[PDB]
């Protein structure tokens, strides 16, 4: 009926990141968005805090490199993994989705990996 | 006096003679006071003595009465007209194959609930050395997830058992979670498999209609949630068990 | 043989489309693409920070398009959506007992949100003040 | 008729049913049982009781205590021998339901706390909030799960037993969903169908207690005993019937009527005592017949509230305040606001005295076991002599699983040692349930069954109610010997296989007829007072130790008329003075 003896499952590593992406995204992406998104293209920032040189400055610091990597990644992490169980939601068939979504990730992160060990 | 009548409209299947469903409108006397099954049980006096479904409590506690109310899960003795005047729509408890009218069959529901061993495992104490000694603190872990009716409201409420009809459940695995949850219980192991599976907790997506349904506010979603931590913590040890 | 004739309802594509409750479950999902897209843009604006302060000034050319404006007014719409949401859901993967009564989601609701708002502040303090 | 074989066949699911599976699975390990119910287990109204289940438990208590209490209770109509067998099993099985997960409220040492209930002196009722049904006959159920022994034929309607040579060999069972007969064939088959108040217009009861298993034991020359004495509850929601536990008023709770007097001081249990501290024997906490009378009463002089529901009083809780309340009452309060609309903090509940509990039942010996050897009836629908004539409050429960691990325990030898019968008369036996079956499916004559219930149900109200005149009880007689010939009229119109209620709520409807006629005549001849049976007749107002100190034992022939006969009570340390 219902089987005795089913195969694990490996969606608690999946979720285990998604996790800790979904957190860091609530508590540190909006803060971000409007940083980047909006007070740097309007210039509504004092001086020149958001100037190339600053922002450089910053990006290859030890901790500027850590944050961004973390600020790009875990997100990802998150959010692919959910568009994953969406096509689902939706009824939409994607042929080996698991590796493309997560594969996506993985590359993402890798490509960051690359650009904050810097170019 | 002179009561009000409501033209209700039951979603009536006979698999003897109909290929599908069909609703069918029954004119109802009705009042402050009058419950669905109030009105389920007028028709089958007077109107319709085929209409088939189930009841008994009367009471909202035995948990029989499930079915869909205008696309919302409910219970029939717990729905009342007075709070439908602009019409209202019955047909069988939902994500459940239809058998008969407002019977469906919930087999898989059963045989979920049994696959997760909802009893104490593991306790060797026997009655002539008294009760186990339980605090209201550690009662308090599980309590809330004990006053399931088995009503099958939440597997009409969620929409990955509607879509994965393999998943357990979510009243399946808040009992899973109930005795993992009881001190007096040691049976853990017994259960993770199943709660670890694909069609476990893990096949939910935490949309969370199923506690917004449960008419006695067990929140199996709650219970869900704290599985897939703790199927979590079994994967990771599972991970570093190489004994 | 069984006169019983079990008729099985079909799940269409458009199942949450009915009910307001699914439809806003989607939408909480559908947070997930203004996300990505984010993390997509910060990459462009790291790889464009390292190719000099001409490519920089390349990409905030890009973030003035000003459809570019509005679809990141959407991104941080639908990533307080995901706070807002994501917050109230947290709390109920924990189990906390204190005095013989299950709490929450109340208690840690409300540390969430006094967490994001110093952090919200602290950010932009850091990235402002000096 | 497709058949199966079992050691033996347990009819119903219920906390009784439950406790006996699993005591003949811990017997013998290698028994195939099967346990058979018409709704899934989980449904029957065992999972409605609110009040408790007794267990002495204190220090300063004694099984003599609660021996006395039972037997005082019962009015002396109890086998003595009977309640000291059950007093001193009643702590092991709670204990042992505690095991198997019931969570008991506790003191806060962990140690499981107990309240008072039935007027006992000494507190010894244990509960789960007051949802203990629910959770003894899950805790019951989902126990069950473990023991493979167990092969339940969930949503399966017994029919009726087969006898041969005074022994049973299995019993008739319709799968409901599939509309086939089956035959299940076993040398014990134990009946735990619950009790009959479904045969009155108002009552607690859910509606699949219609006491079918009793109807069935009728049919058999099994005779039921003491089936005048049907416990009512001062108080029920009107129309509904809805129980509001005693709970409410152990909490502090009063009953006022339209002038808001709490009238229960003028009936003899007063001086009224403070809103604040409720006495044990008192007021709103006097014994429950005083407190069911004193509604009459009342009505009679014109106090009771008008409702469109009926005549009331009403249940005052508000002084009880939030915390306590919630923290004791919660399903009370839910249950107020969704059928009557009343928020016990705000505003005052109506309510009314409503049929109850079934005391009279299937009669069987100290064993369960009945007259037709092998057959065992354990539960609501028994009669092992535990309540007399009036059932001690929380003792139904304790009975439940006390008697229900013994009838199981018993069944299992009583099969072992069965030996064989006559297989083409048990097969004739099965062909002649088929055959009646159809008889009744192919019967016709334009009556309805429901119009039938309805009269029954008014007639058993107004008839057998709560005080009796040998005027309205003969009326009840003779409107049930009618409802009987009307009974032979009723056309079936619903020709369907899947799960067709029609038939089954017709089916159940016979037995209650039977069963309403043994109650009725069984009160009419009991020309006395005793416990739940009173009357108002000269020379019948009081009780009669000298020539009614007996039980009434009512047996159906198969010309349809119902006979009594009388045995004597077993009295052992405790003698009616
Ligand atoms: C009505 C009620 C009773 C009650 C109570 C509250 C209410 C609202 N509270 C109590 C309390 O607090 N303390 C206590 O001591 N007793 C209380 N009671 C009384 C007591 O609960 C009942 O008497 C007792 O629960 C009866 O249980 P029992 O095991 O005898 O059986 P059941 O629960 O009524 O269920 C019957 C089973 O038999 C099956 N059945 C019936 N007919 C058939 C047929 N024809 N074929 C196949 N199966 C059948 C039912 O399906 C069920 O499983
Ligand atoms: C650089 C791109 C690398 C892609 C990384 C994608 C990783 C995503 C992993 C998702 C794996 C999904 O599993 C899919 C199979 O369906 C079965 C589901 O049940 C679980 C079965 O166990 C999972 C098996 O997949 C294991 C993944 O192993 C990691 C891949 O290492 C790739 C290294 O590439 C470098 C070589 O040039
Ligand atoms: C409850 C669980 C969770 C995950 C991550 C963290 Cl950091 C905390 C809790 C969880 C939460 C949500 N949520 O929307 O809030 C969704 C799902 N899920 O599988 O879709 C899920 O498993
Ligand atoms: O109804 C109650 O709460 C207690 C009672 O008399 C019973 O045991 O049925
Ligand atoms: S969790 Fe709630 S809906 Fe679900 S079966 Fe249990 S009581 Fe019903
Ligand atoms: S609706 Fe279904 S997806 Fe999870 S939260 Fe409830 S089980
Ligand atoms: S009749 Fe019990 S849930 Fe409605």
């Amino acid at each position: 009926m219902i089987n005795p003896n089913p195969k694990r499952s490996d969606e608690p590593v999946f979720w285990g990141l998604f996790g800790a992406g979904g957190m860091w995204s609530a508590i540190i992406a909006p803060v971000m968005i409007l940083l980047v998104g909006i007070l740097l293209p309007l210039g509504l920032f004092p001086g020149d805090a958001l100037s190339y040189e600053r922002v450089l400055a910053f990006a290859q610091s030890f901790i500027g490199r850590v944050f961004l990597f973390l600020m790009i990644v875990l997100p990802l992490w998150c959010g692919l993994h959910r568009m994953h169980h969406a096509m689902h939601d939706l009824k939409i068939h994607v042929p080996a989705g698991k590796w493309v979504f997560y594969g996506l990730a993985a590359i993402l992160t890798v490509v960051t990996l690359i650009g904050v060990v810097t170019i | 006096a002179e009561m009000k009548n409501l033209k209700i409209e039951v979603v009536r299947y006979n698999p003897e003679v109909d290929t599908a469903p069909h609703s069918a409108f029954y004119e109802v006397p009705y009042d402050a006071t009058t419950s669905l099954l109030d009105a389920l049980g007028y028709i089958k006096d007077n109107l319709a003595p085929d209409l088939s479904y189930r009841w008994s409590c009367r009471m909202a506690i035995c948990g029989s009465c499930g079915m869909m109310v205008n696309n919302v899960p409910k219970l029939a003795c717990k729905t009342f007209l007075r709070d439908y005047t602009d019409g209202m729509k019955v047909e069988a408890l939902a994500n459940f194959p239809i058998e008969r009218d407002l019977v469906v069959d919930m087999t898989h529901f059963i045989e979920s609930l049994e696959a997760i061993k909802p009893y104490i495992i593991g306790n060797s104490r026997t009655a002539d050395q008294g009760t186990n000694i339980q605090t209201p603190a550690q009662m308090a872990k599980y309590h809330q997830f004990s006053g399931c009716i088995n009503c099958g409201l939440c597997y009409a409420a969620c929409p990955q058992f509607g879509l994965n009809p393999e998943f357990i459940g979510p009243a399946a695995i808040t009992l899973a979670h109930r005795y993992n949850e009881d001190s007096r219980d040691h049976g853990k192991k017994e259960r993770m498999a199943q709660l670890n599976s694909q069609n476990g907790v893990w096949s939910c997506t935490f949309v969370g209609y199923c506690s917004e349904v449960c008419p006695k506010h067990v929140d199996p979603a709650a219970a869900i949630q704290q599985g897939k931590v703790e199927s979590s913590k079994d994967f990771l040890i599972a991970t570093l068990k190489p004994r | 043989t069984t006169k019983r004739k079990p008729y099985v309802r079909p799940m269409t594509s458009t199942w949450w489309k009915k009910l307001p409750f699914y439809r806003f479950y989607m939408l909480r999902e559908g947070t997930a693409v203004p996300a990505v897209w984010f993390s997509i843009e910060l990459i462009f604006g790291l790889f464009a920070l390292k190719n000099g302060p001409e490519a920089w000034a390349g990409f905030v050319d890009f973030l003035q398009n000003p459809v570019i404006v509005i679809i990141n007014l959407i991104t941080l719409a639908a990533a307080l959506l995901h706070t807002k949401t994501w917050f109230e859901l947290a709390p109920k993967a924990a189990n906390i007992i204190v005095k013989d009564e299950k709490m929450g989601p109340e208690p840690i609701i409300k540390s969430l949100w006094a967490v994001t708002v110093v952090a919200t502040i602290v950010i932009l303090f850091v990235a402002l003040y000096w | 008729m497709q058949t199966f074989q079992a050691d033996l066949a347990i009819v119903g699911a219920g906390g009784a049913g439950l406790r006996a599976a699993i005591a003949a699975a811990q017997a013998n390990p290698n028994a195939k049982i099967a346990l058979i119910s018409k709704v899934y287990p989980m449904r029957s109204h065992t999972v409605a009781a609110e009040g408790g289940s007794a267990a002495v438990a204190q220090d300063h208590d004694s099984f003599e205590y609660h021996f006395h209490d039972t037997v005082a209770g019962g009015d002396w109509l109890c086998e003595q021998d009977v309640v000291d067998y059950f007093v001193h099993h009643c702590p092991t099985e709670m204990t042992q339901l505690e095991l198997w997960g019931c969570p008991w409220s506790r003191r806060p040492d962990g140690s499981v706390n107990v309240r008072r209930f039935g007027g006992m002196k000494i507190e010894r009722t244990w509960f789960a909030a007051d949802k203990t049904g629910f959770h003894m006959l899950h805790t019951l159920f989902q126990t069950s799960l473990q023991f493979p022994q167990i092969q339940r034929f969930d949503e399966h309607f017994v029919l009726d037993i087969l006898v041969d040579d005074g022994h049973v060999r299995g019993l008739v069972a319709m799968n409901m969903m599939e509309g086939t007969l089956v035959q299940i064939r076993a040398n014990a088959v134990v009946m735990a169908t619950g009790g009959a108040g479904r045969v009155y217009r108002y009552n607690t009861n859910g509606g699949i207690v219609t006491g079918d298993g009793m109807g069935m034991a009728l049919s058999h020359g099994v005779p039921l005993r003491d089936m005048e004495f049907v416990q009512y509850h001062p108080t029920g929601l009107p129309g509904s019937g809805i129980l509001m536990t005693e709970g409410c008023r152990g909490e502090g709770g009063i009953l006022v009527n339209k002038n808001g007097y709490r009238y229960l001081q003028d009936y003899g249990m007063g001086p009224e005592t403070p809103l604040g501290e409720p006495k044990n024997k008192y007021m709103e906490l006097g014994p429950r017949d005083k407190v069911s009378q004193a509604f009459w009463h009342e009505w009679r002089k014109g106090n009771t509230i008008s409702t469109p529901r009926g005549d009331v009083v009403y249940l005052d809780l508000r002084h009880l305040g939030e915390k306590k309340l919630h923290e004791r009452l919660p399903f009370i309060c839910e249950l107020a606001k969704a059928y009557v609309g009343v928020d016990p903090v705000k505003e005052p509940i109506p309510v009314r005295p409503t049929a109850h509990y079934t005391m009279g039942g299937i009669e069987t010996d100290q064993n369960c076991e009945t007259r037709i050897k092998g057959l065992f009836a354990v539960g609501e629908c028994s009669s092992v002599g535990l309540h007399g004539a009036n059932r001690l409050g929380s003792n139904s429960l304790a009975e439940l699983v006390v008697f229900g691990r013994l009838a199981g325990e018993q069944a299992t030898e009583r099969a072992a040692t069965a030996g064989n019968g006559n297989e083409a008369a048990i097969e004739a036996q099965a062909a002649g349930v088929e055959q009646r079956l159809k008889d009744l499916v192919n019967q016709d004559g334009g009556e309805n069954w429901a119009k039938i219930r309805d009269e029954m149900g008014l007639a058993m109200e107004e008839g057998c109610g709560i005080y009796r005149t040998p005027e309205l009880m003969q009326k009840t007689i003779d409107k049930l010997a009618e409802l009987q010939e009307r009974f032979k009229r009723v056309r079936i119109t619903d020709t369907s296989s899947v799960f067709n209620t029609d038939l089954l709520y017709t089916i159940e409807l016979g037995h209650g007829l039977n069963v309403a006629e043994c109650m009725a005549h069984s009160a009419m001849a009991r020309k006395e007072s005793r416990g739940a049976h009173q009357r108002l007749d000269e020379g019948c107002t009081e009780r009669d130790d000298v020539n009614f100190l007996k039980h009434t034992l009512a047996f159906r022939d198969a010309d349809g008329t119902t006979r009594l006969e009388y045995s004597d009570v077993k009295i052992t340390t405790l003698p009616p003075a």
